[PDB]
C-alpha cells in the first residue's frame, strides 16, 4: 500500500534481532542506510563469511542479552539463502523399500 | 572523534586461515 516490507521477514531473525541483522549487513559492508545494505548483503552473502560473530557475541553479552553465539551465527546463515529447506533432498526408493 | 558507536569488527588473519578448514 504505502509502506515499506522489511526483507527479513521472508527469512527467520525473529522480529526482536532485526536491529542486529540490519547493523550486522552494514558492518559487513564496511561503511561508515540500513535497508540497502541489506538488499546488497542479501545478494553478496559472501561478504559475511570475512565477518567476526564472536566479537559481537561478546559485545552483546557484555551489553547485556546474554549469550547469542548461535543466535548470531544463525542469522548468518539466514542471510545465506533465506530460508533454505532443512528437509532431506529427495531420493528414489531403494531395493528393500520398493520390494 | 568518539561519538562512533560499536562496530562489529572483521575477523583477524590467524582466524581467516584456521577457521578456513571447518564445514
Amino acid at each position: 500500500t504505502d509502506s515499506y516490507i522489511e526483507v527479513l521477514d521472508g527469512s527467520r531473525v525473529h522480529p526482536e534481532t532485526y536491529e542486529w541483522a540490519r547493523k550486522m549487513a552494514v558492518d559487513a559492508l564496511e561503511y561508515d542506510n540500513p535497508a540497502g545494505a541489506l538488499e546488497e548483503i542479501l545478494e553478496n552473502p559472501e561478504r559475511l563469511k570475512d565477518l567476526d560473530l564472536d566479537a559481537f557475541a561478546e559485545e552483546l553479552e557484555r551489553q547485556g542479552y546474554g549469550d547469542k553465539h548461535i543466535t548470531l551465527y544463525d542469522i548468518r546463515a539466514e542471510l545465506s539463502c533465506r530460508y533454505k529447506d532443512l528437509r532431506t533432498a529427495y531420493r528414489s526408493p531403494n531395493t528393500e523399500e520398493i520390494f | 572523534d568518539l561519538k562512533e558507536v560499536y562496530r562489529i569488527p572483521k575477523k583477524s588473519q590467524t582466524e581467516k586461515e584456521n577457521t578456513t578448514t571447518e564445514r
